[PDB]
RNA sequence: GUGAAGACCGGGAAGGGGCGCCCGCCCGUCGAACGGGGAGCCGGCGGAGACUCCGGCAGGCGCGGCCCCCGCGGAGACGCCCGCCCCCCGGCGACGCGCACGGGGACCGCGGCGGGCGGCGCCCCGGCCCGCGAACGCCCCGCAGCCCCCGGACGCCUUGCGCGGAGAGGGGGGCCCGGGGGCGGACCGCGCGUCCCCGGCCGCCCCUGAAAAGCCGGGGGGCGCCGGCCGCGCGCCGUACC
């Protein structure tokens, strides 16, 4: 059972392909099929610098994800949820939460591989 | 790189010691020379009265920028637009369309024409 | 007392070749560091079709070692690369159809080919459809390596000569019958100048040696000596023997 | 409709030798072979020596007038048994 | 009652960009209109297949938006090929993860 | 043929026709069995029945 | 030659812009074609009927030269 | 470099651009009034001129002023009020021929009605003529093709085919379509053909059917643009007639 909350993804198609993403909720496989909340990396920090890191939550679905080894236990489930994104308005101050927890934990050199790019070369 | 490249000399500026040409004097570009003489034809009454445009055989070289200075210069009144041909028999004849608000007949009359 | 076809093609005015549409000049990788030291990738990105050559040509992308950038080749396709296929080189390159190793690490039996004759040439020997060669013997003491050219003679060429595992594609050309002169108008219009071709006998005594008499004969020997001067040198050339056997 | 079934085209013209060769010839350009990476009948010639999957859409290099040729077949036989070796 | 249109270019000569359809005009008579060759859409660097989303006019005269998609490698590939080449580099560090370095703790 | 395809196509998208009838009278169309929409049709009512 | 789609719009020309000469025309016959030209377009609103149309103008004023054929 | 020269032959040469500082081996402001190319239509007006004048109506490309100022939506295919340089990686430009088959436009034809004629010894609602709508702006539709989502098959389809566990059918969607419709600019129906352009195919080759300017994506770096509005500008030569 690989689809689990805690689970690195690599988004593979979409506006956010080639990202990193962290499942919060395995979504109930319904008619639509298997989707998952998932909150990621839109931008990563910055450049070499001498600033922030943009973040998306939406429910993609499973089979457009490439589950990954990597962790991270980032609660989430206390804000988003799926009542939550999908509700226009109130998703912002998620990413916008979500966007602090991970400049957090880039600052502390937490999580490096999930705040890492995957080099796609053409 | 691998490349053995020139390596950036001066490079000066001419100065020469005796000026090349002394006297600065000449062209064809005289705001009176570039205008040559108004065609006065019927066809061309009806221009000046409709289209407000009085037509000129102009110096061959002339651009048309040029012929509008210079129609604006010796006739101190605005131009509109410039249209040029150079006639079968070597000559270029502008079309020279006056300002709306400027009325040829009484730049004509002043020319003469 | 007209100067002869042979003659006038040296010239090159009229009987130069057809290149206009022509992909390039087919050739190895150049051989770098990289290569020498152990071997390079290339992913095979276009398998196409030459004017004159009746084998395909493959279009394969390689790394820039110099830069940046992606350096693509222009290689005679061994029968059974496919788009898509990793085409190492070097000398730490695998035993596999279109990699590119130096001929003394190719074991023995292999056929090759667009072998070099002398190392570092990119590719001089079996370029022709269907054509190949044969590693033979390796004298790891003259570090010299016997290739079975295609007409059968051998050949010792260095052990850091290169060539592609495989044998040219575009096999069995020949076999099919042109069958028409206009099949073949279309096969030398793509090369050069070379087609129809006339008999001297049928030409005048000016146009040529053998030139015209009133029953059509050579009239002499067609074995002409090796060293028969430009325009006498016409017919079978040094035949050691003539004749069907 | 006998015994020149596509050198029918030909007419009575070029010889018994020439279109008996040209059958065995050209049924096998205009034939359909299996793409060695997709195992469907869909490869057909473009070019001599250039053969294009329809299905797979991968073009591989291959004999002028089949996908695969005799010596060819046998020379990735003996690559393999040598690299084996090595 | 006679359509003959005569030629609306300088030379007669008939190639890909001189061809003319023909419409009535206000006037009641025949127009030739120069009908100009569409230009394709961006293809696929891999594929060859067209680039979904670009409309097929040069793209000097097509904003910015209309000349672009909203995916990473948007114009340059298809989302294929880009869901074939993010797996790639995925899966490549991991096979070197999983063998190379799991053969130096093995 | 396409008189005849499209009788089939309408017979078939409104279940009248199963979906193999269909294709073996699709196949049998272009074999040039049915000469006119109505031969078509009779042969259709004894299948039927 | 576009539309001015809603009279607001029109409006909202006549003052941030440049409405230059409106053409009221009467004609399909009575609809109103509010023909007002721009430095860019010539844009057309046309009114279902005439008493709309003279309130159309008169919510204009002296911003725009108007004529009327 | 070579030849007594006139002259002929030619990469192996310390061969440029930014910026006051890095990058960079090395030519074509030659060659096509049929190839590529930023963008034009209608109505009028003269004895001779018009894609050129004039009136309208647009479009392209720059330049200045003035205001504004940095991403969102979708499950995805993608949709939207749109950033630039440098290096790479691409794309457009950019392309064979053929039988068919379809779809558009122009033409043609047949009716009706509305407006004009002509003939007529007999007949005649049966003859003749006219009834027009451009570029361009929007908004909507557009076969085939190509993609997405669900799901998991003896089916789906063409004139011919072809297609499907590498995902068919079915059901919902996206994209492109030299096009049509509506409204602007400003008489109604129906038809078989003709031409021209296009579409998806399929066939064919020991034949595989130009290139570059120009424009534009994308990755990475470095920077901040960009838009809206309003003015203005567009030089040189050809242009008669046969």
């Amino acid at each position: 059972p690989i689809i689990k909350p805690g689970l690195v993804c690599i988004v593979l198609q979409g506006r956010h392909a080639g990202k990193k993403a962290v499942i919060v909720e395995a979504l109930p496989h319904n008619e639509r099929g298997s989707y998952a909340i998932v909150a990621g990396i839109a931008a990563l920090p910055r450049r070499i610098t001498n600033g922030r890191v943009r973040s998306f939550v939406k429910c993609m679905n499973v089979n457009h994800l490439m589950p990954t080894s990597c962790r991270l236990e980032n609660n989430y489930k206390d804000f988003i949820s799926t009542q939550t994104v999908a509700d226009v308005t109130k998703r912002r101050e998620i990413i916008e939460t979500v966007n602090k927890d991970f400049q957090r934990r880039i600052l502390e050199h937490r999580d490096t591989w999930f705040f890492t790019k995957l080099p796609i070369d053409a | 790189n691998v490349h053995f490249f020139r390596p950036k000399t001066l490079v000066h500026k001419k100065a020469p010691l005796y000026p090349r040409n002394p006297i600065k004097k000449g062209s064809w570009d005289d705001p009176c020379d570039l205008l040559r003489y108004p065609i006065k034809t019927d066809e061309n009454t009806t221009q000046i009265e409709k289209n407000n445009t009085i037509v000129f055989i102009v110096d061959r070289r002339a651009s048309k920028p040029e012929i509008r200075k210079a129609f604006e210069t010796v006739f101190e009144t605005k131009v509109a637009r410039v249209n040029t041909l150079i006639t079968p028999l070597g000559l270029k004849k502008a079309f020279i369309r006056l300002a709306p608000d400027v009325q040829a007949m009484d730049v004509a009359s002043k020319m003469g024409l | 007392g007209r100067r002869i076809r042979v003659q006038r093609k040296g010239a090159g005015s009229v009987f130069r070749a057809h290149v206009a549409r022509r992909l390039g000049a087919a050739k190895l990788r150049a051989n770098d560091f990289a290569e020498r030291t152990g071997s390079v990738r290339g992913v095979v990105k276009a398998i196409l079709h030459d004017r004159g050559r009746g084998a395909p040509l493959a279009r394969v992308q390689f790394p820039n070692m110099r830069g940046e950038g992606r350096v693509n080749e222009l290689f005679i396709a061994p029968e059974g690369m496919y788009t898509g296929q990793e085409v190492f080189s070097g000398n730490k390159a695998t035993l596999h159809i279109g990699n590119i190793l130096p001929v003394g690490n190719i074991p023995e039996g292999t056929y090759v080919c667009n072998v070099e004759e002398k190392p570092m040439d990119r590719g001089c020997l079996a370029r022709a459809s269907g054509t190949y060669c044969l590693v033979v013997a390796h004298n790891m003491e003259t570090n010299k390596t016997r290739i079975r050219l295609p007409s059968g003679q051998k050949k010792l060429i260095s052990s850091k000569a290169r060539a592609m595992i495989g044998l040219v594609a575009g096999g069995g050309r020949t076999d099919k019958p042109l069958l028409k002169a206009g099949n073949a108008y279309h096969k030398y219009k793509a090369k050069r100048n070379c087609w129809p071709v006339v008999r001297g006998v049928a030409m005048n005594p000016v146009d040529h040696p053998h030139g015209g008499g009133n029953h059509q004969h050579i009239g002499v020997s067609s074995c002409v000596p090796r060293n028969a001067v430009p325009g006498q040198k016409v017919g079978l050339i040094a035949a050691r023997r003539t004749g069907c056997s | 409709t006998k015994k020149v079934g596509l050198t029918g085209k030909y007419g009575t013209r070029y010889g018994r030798a020439a279109r008996k060769q040209l059958l065995k010839i050209e049924t096998s350009q205009k034939a359909k072979y299996t793409c060695p990476f997709c195992a469907k009948d869909k490869v057909r010639r473009t070019a001599c020596g250039i053969w294009t999957c329809r299905s797979c859409s991968k073009t591989m290099a291959g004999g002028a007038y089949s996908l695969h040729t005799e010596p060819a077949n046998a020379a990735r036989a003996t690559i393999r048994r040598l690299r084996l070796a090595r | 009652a006679d359509c003959r249109v005569t030629c609306r270019f300088h030379s007669t000569y008939r190639t890909r960009s001189k061809i003319v359809r023909y419409k009535r005009t206000p006037g009641n008579r025949l127009t030739s209109l120069r009908v100009k060759k569409l230009p394709n859409a961006p293809h696929c660097a891999e594929t060859g297949k067209q680039i979904h989303g670009i409309p097929r006019v040069i793209p000097q005269h097509l904003t910015r938006q209309q000349r672009k998609v909203s995916r990473p490698y948007g114009g340059k590939l298809c989302g294929s090929a880009l869901r074939a080449h993010i797996l790639e580099s995925f899966l490549n560090e991991e096979n070197q993860a999983l063998r190379e370095i799991a053969a130096q703790t093995a | 043929q396409r008189v005849l395809r499209r009788l089939l196509s309408r017979y078939r998208d409104d279940e009248k026709i199963d979906r193999h009838l269909y294709e073996t009278l699709y196949a049998k169309a272009k074999g040039n069995m049915f000469k006119n929409k109505r031969v078509l049709l009779e042969h259709i009512v004894g299948m039927q029945k | 030659p576009n539309t001015i789609t809603e009279e607001n719009l029109m409006k909202m020309i006549a003052d941030g812009r440049g409405k230059k000469l409106v053409v009221k025309s009467c004609s399909l016959q009575g609809k109103v074609k509010l023909k007002l030209r721009t430095a860019k377009y010539l844009y057309t609103l046309t009114v279902p009927n005439a008493d709309d149309a003279k309130s159309i103008v008169k919510g204009c004023k002296d911003k725009v030269e108007v004529q009327y054929v």
